[PDB]
């Protein structure tokens, strides 16, 4: 088996993997909204109970067993088959809206090339009569049907809701934005053909000049007027509010979300690794700085907002009312257009967006091929030129119901109830199976004889007991009542949460049936095929 | 409503300067464009340019930029087009319109009563 | 021809429930919100609550979290409430008014009904003895940041209020010349110059900053 | 500069009877749905009075006499049988930016 180029070049992956541009406005918005500064004191206890010690067991299995996504489970316990599925099909099915995202950027890069933005006025063919975003001196008012230009840049042209309706009429894909998603599946597939070594080489590159872009984008905030008001509602600490056992459920889903452990795509950087390294080392810094980065990027977009209470007048809160991916291209763009040498600040922003959705989806499309390589060998990936081309076409053909003209409803459903959930569901199921069936007795073994000591008090413990009752937690509170998801004034149907969780139970209904799949063809007593399928050779 | 009232007529002559305004009231013509079109008695029409107010911007097409100069202003609100260099075979009959939006089309809605340029 | 009619009062004992209308009319139903305005008994202004027409949400003051509620209806442009739990200490008069979106302000305002049973603004002294025509001043604070929401309204004794001043530095439309006001972040003063015998009543200070909106105590010319 | 042309020159409709005006050009100006497509009726003294914006939905001050529908590189306005008040001219008018060019015009007979 491989392994990498160098030492930091595995070490660079995994940051890179953990931060994406979800960072910069799922962390944030609810600090600000669930008692300011009082948020990040569930943020630092339930990183270190939960996050840290179930992103560091991740590392453990792949830095032992050296194999892919699916052959860890041969030989710890098989009936765990289908965990390794699950998450294959949701890779096809993060694949359809998140570069939709990228996508939307990399229009906004080839539009903002030019030296007169569209977004400073409203010279464009959408609808006119509500673009009155002009400040005049005390001769301007909004009507409640107003809109903002770059709401109308974002949803006339690029995902033309006006075309559609809703979930009943999806038509035809925008040929503008299909463009945009072939140059970006291009650098995804000259990449990983090779496997880790070109792998090693392209994070160099992309994986820091988002860091350097949060310095130069911080300098023009802080020399800027009005940015103490957004540190303000940013850093007031409002202990009301964690008496409340709603604001305890999302500062943990919180964490969760931003390194994402467990979804396979991380252990396959451990198995193409040496087994002498230092994994409490290697995992330490890594979720330190991830709280680093999201407490940065958190003073480069209130700053900024903070300007847009100035000239529109209001609270930070009501420029900022709307929950989702739309705080970037609406609120932020538009106030990038509004400063002096827009030209330059508008290009390193949009193409930040750009590269910090491509580090994840680098690796998320090594974690599905080095899964059907060693189970099946000589079967699949003989030629490793030929068999990834097959992956990244499928995907390509399964986002064509994101780039409709109603596209922009289907991101969201796809979000919050398909992706949500099944996320967690294939994440806890991983997390008994290591500590109650394989044995925590047994574990420790493993992670000491490459190591050379035994680990404290608080990592035996926590993982017997805190991480599986950390995922609980927020699966119950999830599973409570169905959220109104509104959309530019579109209520859904009764019956949206029924296809949500009906396409979002299609990866998590083929666990019980893995467990059933191997009962059968294993013959013999009843309690001895089940013990001889929970007992590796 | 919305009016649009040009002045009045001006003679032709060689060498002679044509000033033509059009005030726009009833409506926010910051958040709009103005149209002029080009009309000879026995042809047809011809556009010559638009006025976006605000910021400035000005498009010429169909050879117009070396007699005709659009230049406006939002303290007094009106248009003006500034004529240069005339012969005998300028004479036309000179309209503006306000346009609609972009859900409508650009459509021009109203019209003025139009001058005699000859 | 903006006109909100009202209904007639009526004596509800303590405990039940009251419906209290105000139908819209002379502008689009769903173009403005329907805000409603707290008149206390012998006291300031209080808010109640907005409701949005397109969707149906609404939001509200903390005090009215188990009391109140609001809905609308599109078909008569006629809004409608439903106050529980009444009490001794809710002797007070309902509003119907007219509110822009972006700023949220209080352009008119109706006759009212009687019923029978964040960022607060401090002001000076009311009771203020100077002579027929000489320049008065009012002084307003802010106890947090408030940018330009600023404005002051006149009330009579007997007559519904009206806005007076835009975002505290240009006048309305149907308002004389005698009232002109500035201010930046604290500092927020309003003078009237050579005042008259028509301009004497009950003013009050505002804020529009941030969600919910909070009124002042209020001022008198005497004169 | 788009072309945009007109046919036919002059048509002869008899009272009672349908007819039907057509814009020759190379554009399929269809984008983002709205055809960017207009439609004019300058009468002899008074000014090119709108008839439909954007070649699908009466506007305002606008008779009932008046339709039009169509698709791709070729739409037809539907005209209700016509009296003789309805001597005027028709025009085309492309406003897909940049440059907009206007059509040629037919003579409207008895
Ligand atoms: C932008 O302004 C226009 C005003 O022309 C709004 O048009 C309204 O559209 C709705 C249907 O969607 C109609 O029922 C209304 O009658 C229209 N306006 C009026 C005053 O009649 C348009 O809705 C506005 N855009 C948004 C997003 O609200
Ligand atoms: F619901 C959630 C699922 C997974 C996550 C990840 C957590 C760590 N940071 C990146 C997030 C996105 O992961 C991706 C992106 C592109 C991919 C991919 C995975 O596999 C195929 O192509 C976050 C949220
Ligand atoms: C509708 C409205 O508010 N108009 C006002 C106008 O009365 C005033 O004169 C001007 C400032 O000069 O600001 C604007």
């Amino acid at each position: 088996r491989e392994t990498w180029g160098k030492k930091v070049d595995f070490l660079l992956s995994v940051i890179g993997y953990a931060v994406d541009l979800g960072n910069v406005w799922r962390f944030p918005y609810i600090c600000a909204q669930n008692g300011g500064g009082a948020f990040l004191l569930p943020y630092t206890i339930m990183a270190i109970f939960g996050g840290i010690p179930l992103f560091y067991m991740e590392l453990a299995l792949g830095q032992y067993h050296r194999n892919g996504c699916i052959s860890i489970w041969r030989k710890i316990c098989p009936i765990f088959k289908g965990i390794g599925y699950a998450i294959c099909i949701i890779a096809f099915y993060i694949a359809s809206y998140y570069n939709t995202i990228m996508a939307w950027a990399l229009y906004y890069l080839i539009s903002s090339f030019t030296d007169q933005l569209p977004w400073t006025s409203c010279k464009n063919s959408w609808n006119t009569g509500n673009c009155t975003n002009y400040f005049s001196e005390d001769n301007i008012t909004w009507t409640l049907h107003s809109t903002s230009p770059a709401e109308e840049f974002y949803t006339r042209h690029v995902l033309q809701i006006h075309r559609s309706k809703g979930l009943q009429d999806l038509g035809g894909i925008s040929w503008q934005l299909a463009l945009c998603i072939m140059l970006i599946f291009t650098v995804i597939y000259f990449s990983i053909w090779k496997g880790v070594k070109t792998s090693g080489k392209v994070v160099w590159v992309t994986a820091t000049f988002p860091y350097i872009a949060l310095s130069v984008l911080l300098v023009r905030g802080a020399t800027l007027p009005g940015a103490w008001r957004g540190v303000l509602f940013y850093l007031k600490p409002n202990w009301q509010k964690l008496l409340e056992t709603g604001v305890w459920i999302d500062a943990a889903a919180q964490i969760f979300f931003s390194l994402g452990p467990g979804f396979g795509v991380l252990l396959a950087f451990a198995s193409y690794n040496k087994f002498n390294n230092n994994c409490y080392q290697d995992a330490l810094v890594t979720s330190v700085v991830n709280c680093m980065t999201s407490f940065v990027s958190g003073f480069v977009i209130f700053t900024v907002l903070g300007y847009m209470a100035e000239m529109r007048n209001e609270d930070v809160s009501e420029v900022a009312k709307d929950a989702g991916p739309s705080l970037l291209f609406i609120t932020y763009a538009e106030a990038i257009a509004n400063m002096p040498a827009s030209t330059f600040f508008a290009i390193i922003f949009f193409l930040m967006l750009i590269t910090l959705g491509l580090d994840s989806t680098f690796a998320g499309l090594e974690g599905v091929i080095t899964a059907v390589l060693d189970e099946f060998p000589h079967v699949w990936a003989k030629r490793r030129e030929r068999f990834v081309l097959a992956v990244v076409i499928t995907c390509f053909f399964g986002s064509l119901v994101t780039l409709t003209f109603g596209g922009a409803y289907v991101v969201k459903l796809l979000e919050e109830y398909a992706t949500g959930p099944a996320v967690l569901t294939v994440a806890l199921i991983e997390a008994v199976a290591v500590s109650w069936f394989y044995g925590i007795t047994q574990f420790c073994r493993d992670v000491k004889e490459m190591l050379g000591f035994s680990p404290g008090w608080f990592w035996r413990i926590c993982w017997v007991a805190i991480s599986p009752l950390f995922l609980l937690f927020i699966i119950a509170s999830f599973l409570m009542s169905p959220p109104q998801l509104r959309l530019f004034q579109y209520n859904y149907p009764y019956w949206s949460i029924i296809l949500g969780y009906a396409i979002g139970t299609s990866s998590f209904i083929c666990i019980p049936t893995y467990i059933a799949y191997r009962l059968i063809i294993t013959p013999g007593t009843f309690k001895e095929r089940i013990i001889k399928s929970i007992t590796p050779e | 409503q919305v009016q649009l009232q040009q002045s009045g007529p001006e003679l032709v002559k060689l060498g002679a300067s044509v000033r033509i305004s059009c005030k726009a009231s009833g409506y926010r013509f910051s958040y709009s464009w103005m149209n002029w079109v080009k009309q000879r008695p026995g042809k047809g029409l011809e556009w010559i340019g638009r006025i976006y107010p605000g910021d400035g911007d000005t498009k010429y097409s169909g050879k117009f930029k070396g007699k005709a100069t659009l230049t406006a202003d939002k303290s007094s609100s009106t248009v003006y087009m500034q004529l240069s260099s005339l012969t005998s075979e300028d004479s036309a009959v000179y309209f503006c319109a306000r346009s609609a939006y972009g859900s409508e089309g650009f459509a021009m809605d109203y019209w003025g009563q139009g001058t005699s340029v000859t | 021809e903006v006109q909100l009619q009202q209904s007639g009062p009526e004596l509800v004992k303590p405990g039940a429930s009251v419906k209290i209308s105000c139908k819209a009319s002379g502008y689009t139903f769903t173009d403005y919100y329907m805000n409603w305005v707290k008149q206390s008994h012998g006291k300031s202004l209080e808010w109640i609550g907005n409701i949005n027409p397109n969707n149906g949400g609404t939001s509200y003051n903390q005090k009215f979290k188990g009391k109140a509620t609001l809905t609308v209806d599109k078909s008569s442009t006629t809004a409608y409430m439903e106050l529980r739990s009444l009490t001794s200490e809710d002797s007070a008069v309902y509003y119907c008014t007219r509110s822009p979106v972006r700023p949220y302000y209080f352009d008119y305002w109706g006759q009212g009904t009687t019923l029978t049973v964040d960022i607060v603004m401090t002001q000076s002294h009311k009771f203020m003895s100077t002579s027929v025509g000489d320049r008065v001043s009012i002084t307003c604070k802010a106890s947090q940041d408030v940018s330009t929401a600023v404005a002051w309204y006149q009330q009579k004794p007997g007559q519904s209020p009206k806005l007076l001043i835009y975002s505290a530095s240009y006048r309305y439309t149907g308002v004389p010349d005698r009232f002109t006001g500035s201010g930046s972040g604290t500092d927020f003063t309003f003078t009237i110059s050579s005042v008259q015998a028509e301009d004497l009543a009950v003013y009050y200070c505002q804020q529009h900053y941030s969600i919910p909106r909070t009124f002042g105590g209020g001022t008198k010319l005497e004169i | 500069d788009i072309v945009l042309t007109q046919s036919p020159a002059s048509l002869a409709v008899s009272l009672g009877q349908r007819a039907t005006i057509s814009c020759r050009a190379s554009e399929s100006v269809d984008n983002y749905g709205i055809s960017f497509l207009n439609w004019f009726q300058q009468k002899p003294g008074q000014p090119p009075k709108l008839l439909i914006y954007a070649a699908s939905n009466q506007g305002s001050g606008v008779p009932a006499r008046f339709s039009g529908s169509g698709s791709g590189t070729y739409f037809s306005l539907n005209i209700h049988p016509m009296e003789e008040d309805d001597t005027a001219v028709y025009f085309c008018q492309q406003t897909k930016g940049v440059s907009w060019t206007f059509g040629g015009g037919t003579k409207v007979e008895i």
